[PDB]
Formats: C-alpha cells, structure tokens, sequence
C-alpha cells in the first residue's frame, strides 16, 4: 500500500501539479517509516517541485536514521541554497551520527575543497585514509594534494595508492596525470604502461597512455599501444575510437576509414563509432551516414549530437536546434551534446537559447562526455561550476 | 586469364562461389553490376565482392578490389563472368555480384566459410 | 656431428649436370546459374510437353485416361581445451560428437585439462565446433578452442573418452597415434593460461 | 625417372666456388657445434632461461605505416642497419629500426611486390652505391636496387612467371628466386645470368632459401613438397614431406641439421638433415603459415607467422610456444629477426610494420 501510494504521488507530480504529490508523500511519510528510496525520492520531488527541500532533509536526517544518501542531499542542498558553512556544520553533524568515512568523509573533503582553508581538507583526508583507506579516498587525496601545486608530497601519494591499489587503475591514471604536468615525460608513460599491464584491462589509462605517446612525438609507438590496447580488452569501442582518431589526426585519411570501417564491422552499435563515422564522412555523404547511424543505433546521444552538428554545418540551424533538444530529452546528462547544443545557441539565437541551455547543464550536469571530460580532468579546472565548465566546452568548439 | 585479376579462385572455389552468389539472389541478398556493387561496397553492407577475370576491359572492376580495400571485405575474380552469365536470371554473364548479408540467411554461415576461404587466396 | 650429410657428398661431386628429381603429384563437371525468364519458359514448355505426352500415351489407344478433374584430400582436424569437460553431458556429447560427425578422434582428461581432438570433414568439424562453443554450455570451467588445421588424413580410429591421471601417459597415447605435438601445445596454453 | 641435363661450364666454376666457399664454412659450424657441445649443460640451460625470458617479454613497438598497401614481406639489413618492406604496391621502402623513419625508397616496380630480401653482406662488406638488395614483383623480375639511391638496376629476365620470393646466398655471389613455372632459378652476382633453374617441384616454387653455410638451399611451393637441392650438382635427397598444404615458407636454422618449413596447414615442420626425417610438427598457428624466419648465429629460436594477426616465437628445438607476438591487425606476411637477435620486424596485412624489442 506504501508502495502504492508512492507511485501514486509519483504519477501525480508527473501527470498535473505538485502540490496534491506532496501532500501524498507527506501522508506516505508520517503513515509509516520507509527505507532510504522513499526519502530519496521525497527530496527528489522536493528538490524537481528551497524550504520545502531543506524541511523533508531535516526530517528524513531526524526519522530515518543510518542514511548517507538522504544527509548527502541535505548537505548539497544546504551548500547551494542556504550556507556554505551551515553546510560543513550538517556534514560534521552527520559524521557524528555514522561513523563510517566512505561517502561522509569525502563530502566533507569536497565542500573543505570547493571553499578556502585547503589544510582543512588535507586534514579530513588524512583522517579519513588513517580511518578507512581505499582507492578512492586516496585519489581524492591525490587529486586534492595536486590541485594546489604539483609538489613531491602529490606524487608520493600518487606512489602509495598505485603500489597499495595496483589492480586499481585509477591511481595509476592519477600517477600518469600527475607525473605527466612535470617537466619529464617517461615517467608518466611508463606508469600508464605499467597501470595497463597492472589492470590487465584499463581503457582510460591505455587512452592516456596513446595520448602521452601521440603528443610526445613517435607515434607508431602510439599506434602500437593502441593496437595493443585493442588486442587487450579485445575489441573495444573507445580504444577503437582512438585510434581512428589518432590515424585521421594525421594525414592517413585511407586508414582512418579502414579503422572506421572495422570499427562499424565489429561493433555497429556504439554511438561514438557512428559520430566518428558522420563526422569523418563527406559532406554529401553525411546524410546517409547519418541515416544508416539512426538506424543501426537508435535514440543514441552521441549520434543525434553528430546529427546536430551535420545540420548545424549544413545552414539549418531550425533542424539542428530541434535535434540538440530531442538528444537533450533523450540523455540531459551527455556533456558533449550539451556543449554543442550551447554553441549552436550561441552560434544561431538569441539569448534565451543560451539561458534554457544554460539551466539544462544546471539542472542535470553533464558527465561522461568528449568535451567534458577535458575540462572536468585537469587540475585548473576541478573545483569549478558547472556553467563555466559548459561554456568553455563550447567555447573550444 | 588476367594478371591484373587478383586473386584467382580453383574450380571447385569458383562453383562454390557460384553456388553461394545463386543462393544469395534467390533470396534477395546479392546485387549484380558494377554501380550496384560499388554502392554496395560504399554502403558498407556487403559481405563479399566478387569480380570477374573475362573483362573487356578489366580496369572496370579494377576499383573492386580497392574498395575492398577501404571497407576490409574479402575480394575474388571470376576466371569468367560467364560463371554468372544466368546469375540471378541475367542473361548476360555476371562479374560484380555484390553479396551483402541476408538477416537469418538460409546460408549466412555458408557464406561466412565463402569469405574464409576467399581471404587464403590473397598471399 | 662430424660433418654434414652434403658436406660429405660434396667432399669432389660438383659438376653442371641439372635435373628433374621427385616428379610427384601434390596430395570437372559443374553448373552454372539459369534466369528466371528462361525458368519461365522451362516451365511452361516443361508443363505443355508433360501435357502432350500425358494425351499421347494415353488417348493412342494403349490405356484409357482417367477422368479431367569427402576425408581424403585434406580432413579438418581441430583441438579444443576444457577446464573440467569429465562431465558426462559434456564428455559424451563431445565424443559422440566426433563418433556421429565421423570425427574420429579423442577426448584425454588429466588434472584440470581436458583436450578434445576431433577430425573429419570440414562441416562435421564446424558443426563439432558450433556445438562446443555455443551449445556446450559448461558454466570457472571453460571450453576454448587451442587450435584448427588440415591435415592429409585421419589420425585416430573412432572417438574413445581416454582417460590418464598424469600428463605423461597421456603424451604417450597421444604419441602413439601421432598426435603429441597436439596435446605438448595445448597443456603449454594451459599452463599459460593459468599462470597469467 | 629422374632425368639428366648437362649444363653450362659457368655453372659448374659457380658451383665448384659455392663448395670451395661452403666447405670452410661447413668445418667453422662443425667446430662451432664441437664447442658447444662441449659447454655444460649448467651454463647451456642458463642461457636456454634467459633467451626464454628475452622473447617472452617481447612487446611490439614502432608499428610504423608504410603506404596504403598491405605490407607483404620485410627483412632485417644485416648488422641491425634497417629493415626493408615490400608492400602491395611497387615501392620496396627501407625503415630505420629501430626508429621506424622510413628512408630512400627502392622504388621501380609495377604489380605487387613478394620477397624483397637484402643480401646477407649488403650492410656488412658491399658498397652501398652498388647492388644490395634484391626485389621481387608478381610478374617475372628479380630487380636489384642500392641502399642510398631509390633507383633499380638491370633485372634478370629469365623468370617469366611469378617470382612469389627471392633470397640472396649467403656468400654474396649467388641468389635464388623461387618461380610460378614449377622451377627454382639461381642467378649469380659475379656472372650477372642465371646460373641454374632448379625443377625439384611439380608445382611451382614459393619459398627457396639457402643454408647457413651455402651448401644445401631448401625450396618448396605448391607441390607440398620440400626440396632441399645441394648447390654442387643437385640431387635433392632431403626430400621433405608431410605437409598436405602449399609450403610458403622456408628458413634454415643456422645448426647444420635442423630446417624449419612452414606450410598453409596451419603447422611447421622442423625437419633434420642428417637424418632426413621430419623431428617436429608444431603447430604454432591455426591459419596458414606463410611468413618464417630463422634464429640468427646463436640458434635457439624460429619466429613463425600465419595468415592470422599473432606470429609465434618458438624454441628451437623443442617446438613450445614460449612467446606469441600479437599485436597485428591483418594477417602477417613477412617476418624477420635481426643479426643481433634483440629485434625482429613481423610485417602484417594492416599496411604496417612492428617491431618485437625485450622488455
């Protein structure tokens, strides 16, 4: 009954109003006590539908107690809305209440991060890896001791969490990242080859470690380490992906369309594939490369933001318009197709386009993206907005 | 036959290939001529690209095997298009019988052996 | 060794003699396609002609009419690696593969490596494959394929399930069919394969 | 019914040079192979280790593209020097190894380029203005070409069919060229024509590579048969059978009996020779063996490839595959190690060409 109640609010809030949705989770609220998923999905309401948000986070901290997720919530809804430190003081309250240093405590290092008094944070970060080390807490360390400077202290901790997480192989992507901001340059390709060694099966270190071995010159050594990391996984799209990117970057364009054409052979249904396929294409080619990528992978994110971008390319910004809000309703959350929906309206509208762009990549936040992912990585660019992360990847288009 | 032609099937290949491009035009999944099979070549939904060696001129389906080349499809010359000359009803022997994959073909793995053994010709 | 077997017969036997030694031979009819406006017109005919023969056979006068209502030449010999293939599902269904398909051939089992040898004809052996690959579903006990060649002819008999605790004794039946290198390749993927 | 033809008298002073150069090198491998049995087995099975370990770390590296044609043969310039590619094109360029930077392009052929092997002294004792490599196309032309000049030099038209391989002697003054016309042609560098065509094969000739020590040369093609015709006066007696596909690979190992074939029935044959019997069968790939290559002056290993994208690294002897160097995309034809034996090129169908380097 509980549970039909909460489906029945649900369909309220999406169906008409809120406020009669409200009203029944309110009434499903103080009827019974329900796990964690009901009061999240009661801040999600009060969050989607200011005091009412912050109301239903004291009361689930205050009835629904040894719940991380909802005291989360509370916290970002604090730090948004009403106080950046009456946020710390509800997170250090709620340290208080569980004692486990898991999501609790890397919070609080990322709201220590995000304001001033750094040594605070290092601080936590020392407390929470003394209390309960793993390999994420470490590359929070290690990403907040890199921020600031590349000093030894970063690379040591770098050090320690690849030599204490070694089957992890995001350390060692954040030793090959840190190593790679100095002056050498053999040192981070040899930790992104032993971080891909190490996994056995790391794409996002074999992709830094092609980078690294693409921009640093001898790139058959990079086309080796990406036939490699083809070989190893084997078959991957994203590896795939970047070597076409590496074979059409140079004046191989024969081979970047055999590379394509392989790629569309052994996977057909990967959305960036299809992108590359579009974007590498001619262009009175594109709309039949557009056509056969719409219809090998439908409602894809990646190929409606190719789809908007041929039709950007080909003066109509009416149908690229239209396909940036139908790749917008199909995945809000892709940073790419975010960034290209903005700089179409930046490009072709006025300054309404940008504004409903602007608190599309404000509401949902972009993630997972080519474009995002470039600007989201860096050290210069960790503890910034969402805004100012959306408009310098369309800005960089 | 002709040098330019490469490679160059046996009998009993050539029949099989025969037999595997008959039973892709009886069920609607091979496409004769030189345009159809270019298309198909350009289209990347051919499975295979046959050609034929009795061509006046060969430099016709000389762009057969390249863009099997440029879409990584296996590629084989009739001694003769005469092999093809009834093909798929035509009377006029067939050279470029695109055969592109038939969904839940009756002979899709036959076809797949086809092309197995059309890539140990070419050494 | 003392010296090579040329390097003996050469040493004084060179001389401008050039010949043709081992003049030996390595280890037809077929049809074309038709059109389908000629199969119309076969059809046709063919249904006209039948009609007349029908009417001459019958209205001569002779009986009234019813009222008008290969191993040889190369043979696929492929060797496939199990973990645990001593289920009897699966170790019966692979012998009695290769005994239906005429595989003929062996399945040895030994301390966690079972190797599976069929040989036959090239369909007997994609259906013996398509069986053991995709149909065989045996899960950490894993059935992969160590290796897939031609040879001139069948090596073994007929599928026996041998059986030998130690990997010497099952060297030595392997041996003694000649198929040892077969069986020395797939214990080193084995031992690869669990060291990595 | 083994039929005999009387020959020029150029051929038997090239012959009788072949042994007068072959015997002092036959005695040197004898005395090599006394010194060696005469080591320990301790300090034998030491360095058999550390050779397994430096070609089971074998990374491929420097996978530097050549053209838009698919790689179909490479051979390693003799004292780590280059490394020569002969793609499907009529360009037979030369890539710095192990810099992977193509330089001085030997180009001037028409139809797909086979077996462009250099010669064994080419970087060692030739000049390099003069003839050091040796080229060979789909139709008949056997073509010399320099090292610092991408120009050709005055081919050998006594091949009319297709010249599938062609490798130089290891004495410099001879090199034989496996023929489509069921016969084995061997030109002579001093006499600039053919010396002999060697018809051990009723089918025509892929593969034909000469010994160690230039005494014997093992041929093979289509006929399923190897041949292994001594440079004297012939007479094949080294008759290698077994295999039930096409032999398109020879290498001879550099110890005086053992002889590595690879053939399309996805195995290679190591045979001996003084025995004249086939010692091992290994079945290093599963697709068809085209490419192989020898060890070099040391002797304890045999890369071979198959129309599959790996390339086995085997012990040599005892037929183990102790490395497989993957890493390819199509299917590698082509493969050779150097005369250092720390770098071997395996050239594939993915128009580029790697190098396996220790780790």
């Amino acid at each position: 009954r509980k549970h039909t109640w909460m489906e029945d609010a649900d369909s309220c809030v999406a169906h008409n109003a809120l406020e009669c949705a409200r009203a029944i989770y309110a009434y499903a609220l103080q009827v019974f006590p329900s796990k964690k998923s009901v009061w999240l999905r009661a801040a999600y309401f009060e969050k989607n539908h200011r005091e009412s948000l912050e109301a239903l986070l004291q009361r689930a901290v205050a009835h629904c107690p040894k719940a991380e997720v909802l005291w989360l919530m509370g916290a970002k809804s604090k730090w948004l809305a009403g106080d950046v430190p009456a946020a710390r003081s509800i997170l250090a309250l709620a340290f208080q209440a569980n004692p486990n240093s898991e999501e609790i405590w890397l919070a609080a290092v990322k709201l220590e991060s995000e304001n001033d008094e750094y040594e605070r944070a290092r601080r936590l970060l020392a407390k929470a890896r003394s209390s309960a080390p793993t390999a994420r807490v470490f590359m929070k360390s290690v990403k907040l001791e890199w921020v600031q400077d590349n000093i030894r202290a970063a690379q040591d901790l770098c050090e320690e969490a690849l030599r204490h997480y070694e089957d992890f192989p995001k350390l060692w992507m954040m030793k090959g990242q840190i190593e790679e901001q100095k002056e050498m340059m053999e040192k981070a390709r040899e930790a992104y080859n032993q971080g891909l060694k190490k996994c056995p099966h790391s794409t996002p270190l074999w992709l830094l470690l092609s980078r690294l071995e693409e921009k640093i010159g001898q790139l058959t050594r990079a086309r080796a380490i990406l036939e490699k990391s083809r070989l190893k996984n084997p078959k991957n799209p994203g590896l795939w992906l970047e070597s076409v990117r590496l074979e059409y970057r140079a004046g191989l364009k024969n081979i970047a369309n055999t590379l394509m054409a392989k790629a569309l052979q052994e996977c057909p249904n990967s959305g960036i594939l299809w992108s590359e396929a579009i974007f590498l294409e001619a262009r009175p080619q594109r709309r039949t490369k557009s056509v056969d990528a719409l219809k090998k992978c439908e409602h894809d994110p990646h190929v409606l933001l190719a789809v908007a971008k041929l039709f950007w390319s080909q003066r109509k910004i009416t149908k690229a318009r239209e396909w940036f809000h139908r790749t917008v309703k199909i995945d809000s959350d892709l940073g790419d197709a975010w960034a290209f929906f903005y700089k179409f309206e930046l490009q072709h509208g006025t300054e309404e386009q940008q504004e409903e762009v602007r608190k599309r990549c404000e509401s949902a936040e972009p993630r997972h993206g080519e474009l995002w992912c470039a600007v989201s990585k860096d050290i210069a660019n960790w503890q910034k907005k969402i805004g100012d992360i959306l408009r310098l990847v369309a800005g960089r288009i | 036959v002709n040098p330019k032609a490469y490679p160059l099937a046996d009998a009993h290949l050539t029949k099989k290939l025969l037999d595997l491009v008959q039973q892709s035009c009886n069920y609607k999944q091979l496409r004769k001529g030189a345009n159809e099979a270019t298309k198909t070549l350009n289209r990347g939904i051919s499975e295979f690209i046959v050609m034929a060696a009795d061509a006046e001129p060969l430099e016709i389906i000389l762009h057969l095997p390249l863009l099997c080349e440029d879409k990584n499809v296996p590629y084989v010359f009739v001694r003769s298009k005469q092999a093809l000359g009834r093909a798929c009803g035509v009377s006029r022997p067939v050279i470029a019988c695109s055969v592109t994959i038939k969904e839940g073909s009756q002979l899709k793995q036959q076809i797949q052996s086809i092309q197995q053994s059309i890539e140990r010709l070419l050494v | 060794p003392e010296i090579e077997w040329w390097d003996s017969y050469i040493i004084f036997g060179i001389t401008n003699l050039v010949e043709h030694p081992a003049q030996l031979n390595p280890p037809v009819t077929l049809g074309v396609y038709l059109t389908k406006k000629e199969q119309k017109k076969l059809r046709r005919q063919t249904r006209r002609e039948a009609q007349k023969e029908l009417q001459e056979k019958v209205r001569l006068g002779l009986m009234p009419p019813p009222e008008p209502k290969d191993i040889s030449q190369g043979v696929h010999i492929s060797v496939y690696r199990v973990r645990n293939l001593s289920n009897p599902a699966k170790k019966f269904k692979i012998e009695a593969n290769a005994g239906q398909l005429y595989l003929t051939g062996v399945v040895v089992l030994h301390k966690d490596v079972n190797v599976v040898v069929v040989e036959g004809g090239p369909k007997a052996q994609k259906k013996f494959k398509r069986l053991m690959l995709h149909r065989i579903k045996w899960d950490t006990n894993k059935c992969v394929l160590v290796w897939e060649g031609t040879a001139k002819d069948r090596s073994f008999g007929e599928m026996k399930f041998k059986q030998c605790p130690t990997e010497n004794m099952a060297r030595e039946h392997f041996k003694k069919h000649g198929a040892e290198h077969y069986w020395d390749l797939a214990l080193s993927e084995s031992v690869l394969e669990s060291t990595d | 019914q083994t039929w005999y033809h009387e020959g020029p008298n150029s051929l038997k002073v090239a012959r009788l040079w072949i042994a007068n150069y072959s015997l002092p090198r036959a005695m040197k491998r004898l005395e090599e192979a006394r010194l060696h049995k005469e080591i320990p087995e301790t300090t034998r099975t030491s360095q058999m280790q550390e050779l397994h370990k430096s070609l089971r770390s074998l990374n491929n590296f420097c996978s530097q593209i050549g053209d838009d044609r698919p790689i179909s043969y490479c051979h390693f310039s003799p004292n780590s020097k280059m490394l020569a590619t002969a793609c499907w094109s009529g360009l037979c360029k030369l890539w710095s190894v192990p810099d992977c930077n193509l330089l001085h392009t030997l180009r001037g052929h028409n139809t797909n380029v086979g077996a462009i092997v250099f010669h064994p002294k080419s970087t060692v004792s030739l000049d390099p203005k003069d003839v050091n490599l040796a080229s060979c196309a789909a139709d008949g032309s056997v073509k010399l070409w320099s090292l610092d000049s991408d120009e050709p030099v005055a081919d050998i038209e006594g091949h009319t069919v297709r010249v599938a391989r062609v490798m130089w002697h290891p004495s410099g003054r001879f090199l034989g060229t496996t023929c489509y016309d069921r016969s084995w042609r061997l030109w002579d560098l001093e006499a600039q024509e053919e010396i002999l065509h060697q018809e051990g094969h009723s089918m025509g000739v892929y593969d034909i590579a000469f010994h160690q020590d230039g005494s014997l040369a093992g041929t093979g093609g289509l006929d399923a048969f190897g041949r292994v015709w001594d440079l004297r006066t012939g007479r094949c007696i080294m008759f290698l059978e077994g295999h039930l596909k096409e032999i398109y690979g020879i290498n001879f190992s550099p110890n005086g009996y053992h002889i590595a074939t690879g053939s399309g029935d996805n195995t290679c044959k190591v045979w001996d020779l003084r025995q004249r019997r086939c010692v091992y069968t290994i079945p290093a790939h599963q697709n068809l063996v085209t490419g192989v290559k020898f060890e070099p002056i040391h002797g304890n290993f045999l890369l071979t490839g198959a129309y599959d994208n790996t390339a086995k690294i085997w012990t040599h002897p005892g037929w183990s595959p102790l490395k497989t160097l993957a890493g390819h995309e199509g299917k590698v034809m082509g493969l050779d190690i150097s005369s250092d034996g720390q770098l071997i090129a395996t050239c594939s169908y993915d128009r580029t060409f790697k190098l396996w380097m220790a780790e």
